[PDB]
């Protein structure tokens, strides 16, 4: 059957029975990182790759200043209801004099009566929602908070430090239970800062980034997104199956989100988002998502 | 996201001009912003999907011109705001800030039927749903003009003084019955209760006492909509001033090509009372803003390289954008008050990239550094073996003829050999030999890994049992004629189980099974087994497991790995003979794998 | 002692022992990287990080042409002897027209009768022991083959690309079996590849590289190599312990090893090594090399 | 690598002019290139290393000049090679190609000492083992002058005609006995049979017919070094005519300074015979070879910045060279003879770093990217437990109060509450609230791992147990007023086994001791216990288990993590009580662990 500490010196007298190999072995039991954050690991290694920093987004509440009224998302934005979004009840507002009085006057300015060439949104902007709480929605709103700090320090300091940055990490919609789609989901996000940007710089690291994913042709559709004007739609062939698939949303952000901040026109900031679970769920040919994340997630 | 439009497929009109099918259409609108949605009868109707933020795209009549200047012709489009005597509005001291402000619009002498009157009230519901969010900030009204005896009136009055025929009915509602009487209308029920529940209630009236309007989206049953309506008054009722101005100067503006005095609407004035604001406004405004850019915004933003102001006034008109030239390095364009959306240089920047063509736009080319593979499915193995608690070990490069062959009951192949395949495992092919070595046991390159960890297991078979190594490197050997140097290097791993009761042919065997299935490579078994009970398994290359004799294994228990459909042979697996366990002094059963990883390498999945 | 599947609804009849905290659990079994490996991971994710390509290093035998005799390194100097190198018998010698017929008559006439300014070494150079098989001492071997490749692919490109390359691998030494050194042991290399270079690049990527591995501070020393003019040993400042250690070997390659590739006067390649095996036994207080690697490394 | 020098200590001389100590010679050597490797007596001899390449640096004097113009001063050395008539050599058919090429050289009225003695033959022995190979590309020989009968010749002699008293011995040594009689020489037995075995021996020899030398050491008896020899006379015998050019060159050159018409030695003429060459060579050579560089190349490849020809001609002769300026772009150095290493303007630029100092080229100040700690922290810790086969799990964060409390059987604490530390593990922290979940079982963002893996657990007791989990991701709780938005996140790892017969108290114990220790963060019984046994384990920081009770856990099986000696509770461990496995739904005895990994990160070791 199989050899032993006394057959040594002694086995050769002895029936070797024949061993089924076309079978499987003995179960091997194994540890398991999540494919979720293999495809996590994959993301970050392509970013770090192209010589990015991971940004901090170690927080789940967000002021909806961050989240909204700094990225210059007016404050009567469908995005800001109650029905996409959950708003933060017990810890329902933050703190008054949150970042500085100077950025809060530049936003209110903008927002109401316009600035820096704009005309703004043309409607009186209110303190009082900015101080709402939510579960934010994007990781955009950490983008903006890092945004903001490298303005601050730079001004200080004079000098325009070009600067490239990712997040990966976990935001909530307030979808529904039947789901049509997710509550939680994860979101990559990219983004550079530097002198004179604009489409051309996105298209390439584009391309860069997404290659470094298996996808070597690129198409870009116009669309739309209040922080980011120009904003295209990605769509990428996907070679190893038949077609074209949307991968990803972009754009240049506008100058009333950036120079509310401190930056000046030189400045701009190229930005980049996508899915985590999307991919993961093609890699790995998931079908539905209840598969993979939540509960019912075994194997 | 973005607000589904119904339009039809007769639809496609003159508008349009080629009357061009659904697929130069596609890339027209994955070049313009617009995804077609789907088609569905009732015959063929097409929803489409529109930004957001262009309200001037939320009726069929606003893509039409658009879409058609973006290829076809920029038609600048012509205005005419005549009249403030016969026909105003004004609103009193009660309107409050609850809904504050009204804007009026009066298109005379309009062309009616009864499509375009479907056409009216899906952009009436487009606006009143999106822009207006259901309602919650503007109401809009449609109201033959005639029935109306002006002037008109907005006001918050007492609810036991309104009466009127709403369109549902024709028995009178008095205000004090009204929310209970639509209470349970499925398609009003919403707005009612929420809107409304004031202590007075808005409405519009005319100076005869005629209730024509109200938040919910009952109107008189009088002032219907309804073909044979020579011209029309709107009504927009809204807390946000501005917002209700865009609303019906998108409402009249769209519908004016359509009257047959065509692209021409009366005008009106609401004067507040003292008591509020105390101003007034004449609708409608229609003012442009005329910014103006500087030449090197736009390309460095824009990223179109070389080209100048020459090239810009035809791009901004495929838009409905007009256009003209200040300076080589100056810019003039007026916003039409279409164009909501435009606060800044960059939404014209945005609107030229888009005349431009976001697939002509030329890359970057950022040169990105390309990685090992080889290096890659390496450290994907070394995982794949920690998480099943095997330890990685690493051995010399050198050993001697005497190891290699004699303690292994075996001998190495001719240096003439011509069977030997540089794709497969060859464990005895003819070795690399050493001139120099200094130091007598380095004679040969290792070919193979199984021995040096032979010599392991014998220095801790004292240790801790099962012992569960496993090593992962770089075998070399001679290749006369194949190679620059004459040799190679193989990337081979080796996985060693040892215990005093079991040589573990069964957990070996379950090893390299579980390593392969991390790479979707399967055993034959497997995929017949799985397949009987109905399931999908990566069939297309496997591997097999074909019993052959080795001089260094137990007879009956070692076994061949061969990759299919190339029939290569690319690792060995079986347990140690008990006299090379003498040989390297081990007294206790041990069992083998080792393969070379770069046969497999291309049809792994990783 | 421990619950049960029989214990819920009847366990409140029992007694429940003691349990002595004050101790080990259950010894838990659990796979190991290799620590050499988990050194030579965090090198590469460094280098990686700077954005550097590996190079492939796929062979252990050498011809003393890639091993030497490119280098610039005479055929009378003591790396090659016996003593010190392992040369090889069976396979001792490669193909004759090993690269290009060009590239071995620049690197003749350069070792003998001097070129492209150089007075050369004035011996007379036989292709004879160009051709001697070894097992590589260095890496910089392949370093130089890769330096060779892009040299004559940007001759027909026309094209001078910067890039960067960096290589881990196992080398040989004809050392003692007492133990005096190793007779294996892995090398680290970087290099870069641009125009007009020089050590203020090699001490800014020298820092980057040290510091990522928590070296601030770093000084240089002149010293010699034959490959490498100027060249500097170079000692760093560990932290975390009292003193300053060497940690590296590097500087400029000669322009009779480059311009006898094809390059121009312009392009310029800096380049430093270091061991792996030292960072590691530091790093882990690993008292003697063979109780990390080799037949006796348990643990 | 590197020749080691042993100079004396008594040795610092004049020559060093300041008679510097050992701590600035230590920084002086370091911005110079040689390491001063020990000192030991016989009194306190200093053994330095100086570069394999520079020849010129491996007598004492050669050093004592190079390092006294580093700093003090460049001395313009003089040369006169006199005379050819009086003094020549000549090389035979015979000398063929074993050994071909010989150089001669003769300093005149020569200072002569006893451990200036000592100092030529280190000289000698230095020269051979290391630019000569241990004798086998040259071989140099030192004789008295007046006691070789000029002219002489260097011959392939019938070693039945050689007979000479060597150095050795008193008795002559004919040559057929010649290497059977020095076979077991100590010092020579090495170099004797393996360079010469020729059919004829090699020797240079006097018109008398004197053998004057070998290969071998050994020379005649005759012309000994002993002090009061007055002037002397050099060979060296060769396969390489260059390399002993440059020999002879160091050698006459280095005590040129100490024989008293200082800086002074007279030439030789070597002639082959018409067969061989036929040619001829009048030693010393003594060429420089004045390269040019241009200003551009210096500083681009020495990173010198801004800086120009007037500052070249000081740098270069802190490093004994001469040096003088064309132009803005243009320099002229000549090399001296000395400097052989010297073959490319790069060697002079390398010298010209040198002279500047290594530590004053401003750096390029390269810009990197710093990594996120937590991330790194928190994926060590998923590998770590991978590597115990344990799966990874990811759950929602949110929840219903239900399942946070009452099925837990417990309470949140208070929004006043004070003691609350924001560095410790807060499992039951006030919670943050949502206002409008759309979904009722989404009242509040997770507090604590442990209930999503028990309702994972109750949701997979069907498979295969035991079950091992682990997931590790973001809890939030309520902070008012510490932080911006009164809200925190904290990052947690809790891990849950589970089986039909035990509740692993003994697993979940060892596990959270292997996951720790693989920080290098022991128990305090750990350190007990291997102190024990006289180890040394990482003492200054550690963890603790206090037993507590809590309303969710078995009790007298529920345990503190505490990290000491900060006394912050950082985990819980133990066995969970049966209510609540049946609130779960959990028919299975289970044991979890739950950890802040962000109190314990600071001081673990990665
Ligand atoms: C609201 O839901 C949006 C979600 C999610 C998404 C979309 C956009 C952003 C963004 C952004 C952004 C834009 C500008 C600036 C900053 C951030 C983030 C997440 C995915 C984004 N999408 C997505 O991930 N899909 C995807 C992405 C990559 C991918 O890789 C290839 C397989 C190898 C495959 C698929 C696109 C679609 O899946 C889309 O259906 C759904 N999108
Ligand atoms: C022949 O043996 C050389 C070996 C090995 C080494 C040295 C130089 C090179 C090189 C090179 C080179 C130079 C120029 C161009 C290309 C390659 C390669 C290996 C280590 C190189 N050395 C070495 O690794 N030491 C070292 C390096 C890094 C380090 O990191 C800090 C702990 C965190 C710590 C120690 C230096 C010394 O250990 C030295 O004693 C031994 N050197
Ligand atoms: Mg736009
Ligand atoms: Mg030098």
């Amino acid at each position: 059957l199989t050899y032993l500490l006394i057959k040594n010196e002694e086995y050769k007298k002895y029936q070797v029975k024949k061993y089924n190999f076309f079978s499987s072995g003995k179960k091997m039991n194994k540890g398991n990182i999540h494919l979720l954050i293999r495809q996590m690991r994959t993301f970050k290694d392509v970013f770090v790759s192209l010589g990015f920093e991971e940004m901090n987004t170690h927080n789940y509440v967000e002021s909806s200043f961050w989240c909204f009224d700094a990225l210059y998302i007016p404050q009567q934005h469908p995005s800001r209801d109650l029905q996409d979004t959950f708003f933060i009840k017990v810890p329902e507002m933050c703190q008054e004099e949150f970042t500085d009085q100077s950025y809060i006057e530049n936003v209110k300015r903008v927002h109401s009566v316009g600035d820096y060439g704009s005309f703004g949104w043309n409607y009186q902007w209110e303190l009082k929602s900015t101080k709402k709480n939510v579960l934010r929605t994007h990781t955009t709103a950490n983008s903006c908070r890092a945004l903001f700090q490298l303005a601050k320090e730079y001004q200080k300091t004079g000098s325009i430090i070009p600067k490239k940055f990712f997040s990966i990490d976990r935001v909530f919609r307030n979808e529904n239970l039947d789901s049509t789609h997710l509550a939680e989901f994860h979101q990559v996000e990219g983004l550079i800062i530097d002198r004179n940007l604009g489409l051309s710089h996105l298209i390439g690291t584009l391309s860069a980034f997404y290659k470094y994913i298996g996808i070597s042709k690129l198409r870009f559709k116009p669309t739309f997104n209040p922080y980011t004007e120009p904003s295209m739609e990605v769509y990428g062939y996907h070679e190893e199956n038949k077609k074209w698939l949307e991968v990803g949303n972009s754009g240049i952000f506008r100058p009333e989100m950036l120079r509310a901040m401190g930056f000046p026109p030189e400045v701009s900031v190229i930005a980049w988002g996508l899915s985590l679970e999307r991919p993961t769920m093609i890699k790995y040919s998931i079908r539905n998502i209840r598969d993979l994340f939540g509960y019912r997630s075994v194997i | 996201m973005g607000p589904t439009i119904s339009v039809h497929e007769e639809d496609l009109i003159e508008k349009l001009g080629e009357k061009i099918e659904e697929e130069k259409l596609n890339d027209i609108c994955f070049e313009f912003g617009i995804e077609i949605d789907d088609v569905e009868y009732k015959k063929k109707i097409y929803k489409i999907e529109v930004p957001a933020n262009r309200y001037d795209l939320v009726c069929v009549e606003g893509l039409c011109r658009a879409l058609k200047s973006f290829i076809g012709k920029y038609e600048n489009v012509s205005y005419a705001l005549l009249t403030k005597e016969k026909h105003f509005m004004r609103v009193d001291e009660s309107v409050d800030e609850r809904r504050s402000y009204v804007v009026s619009a009066v298109l005379k002498n309009v062309k009616m039927n009864e499509n375009v009157y479907n056409n009216i009230i899906e952009l009436q519901e487009k606006l009143h749903h999106n822009l207006g969010k259901k309602r919650i900030l503007l109401a809009i009204g449609i109201h033959d003009y005639d029935k109306i005896n002006f002037p008109v009136a907005y006001k918050f009055e007492e609810k036991e003084k309104i009466n009127f025929i709403p369109l549902n009915e024709t028995q009178n509602v008095n205000g004090n019955n009204f929310i209970n009487f639509y209470q349970d209308n499925i398609n009003l029920k919403s707005y009612l209760k929420i809107i409304s529940d004031f202590e007075k209630f808005p409405v519009i009236v005319d100076a005869g006492g005629q209730i024509l309007s109200l938040p919910p989206i009952i109107n008189c049953d009088y002032t219907k909509i309804t073909y044979d309506t020579r011209n029309l008054f709107i009504e927009c009722t809204a807390i946000d001033r501005n917002k209700a101005e865009i609303a019906v100067n998108i409402i009249c503006s769209m519908l004016s090509e359509y009257c047959t005095p065509k692209y021409s609407i009366h005008s009106f004035f609401v004067q507040y009372d003292k008591n509020h604001k105390g101003n007034g406004y004449l609708y409608p405004v229609f003012k442009n803003k005329t910014l103006t850019c500087h030449m090197d915004y736009v390309r460095k933003l824009s990223g179109i390289l070389n080209l100048s102001v020459k090239d810009v006034e035809p791009l901004l008109k495929k838009m409905m954008i007009t256009s003209k030239v200040i300076d080589s390095s100056t810019f003039t364009v007026d916003v039409p008050f279409y164009r909501s959306d435009i606060m800044h240089f960059c939404d014209i920047v945005e609107d030229i990239a888009i005349a431009y063509g976001y697939g002509n736009i030329v890359s970057e080319k950022i040169e990105i550094a390309k990685k090992n593979s080889l290096s890659a499915c390496t450290e994907l193995f070394r995982n794949v073996l920690a998480e099943c608690t095997y330890t990685e070990v690493m051995t010399n490069a050198l050993l001697s003829k005497r190891e290699n062959y004699d303690c292994m009951l075996r001998k190495h192949r001719s240096y003439d050999d011509r069977k030997i395949n540089l794709d497969e495992y060859n464990p005895l092919a003819p070795p690399v030999q050493i001139m120099n070595s200094k130091t007598s046991e380095y004679e040969i390159v290792r070919t193979s890994l199984i021995v040096n960890m032979l010599k392991f297991v014998s220095a801790n078979k004292h240790r801790e049992l099962p012992l569960r190594f496993f090593e992962i490197g770089d075998v070399s050997y001679t290749t006369y004629d194949r190679t620059d140097t004459n040799a190679v290097n193989k990337r081979y791993l080796s996985v060693i189980f040892a215990d005093k009761f079991t040589a573990g042919l069964e957990e070996a065997h379950g090893m390299l099974e579980t390593v392969l299935k991390e790479f979707q490579l399967f055993s034959d078994y497997k995929i017949e087994e799985k397949s009987k009970e109905n399931v999908a398994i990566r069939s297309d290359v496997f591997y097999k497991l074909v019993p052959k004799e080795d001089p260094s294994f137990l007879n009956e228990r070692v076994v061949d790995i061969v990759l299919c459909p190339h029939n290569l042979k690319f690792g060995i697996m079986g347990i140690i003979h008990p006299k090379v366990l003498e040989n390297f002094s081990i007294d206790i059963p041990v069992s083998v794998i080792e393969i070379n990883i770069e046969t497999i390498m291309d049809v792994l999945m990783m």
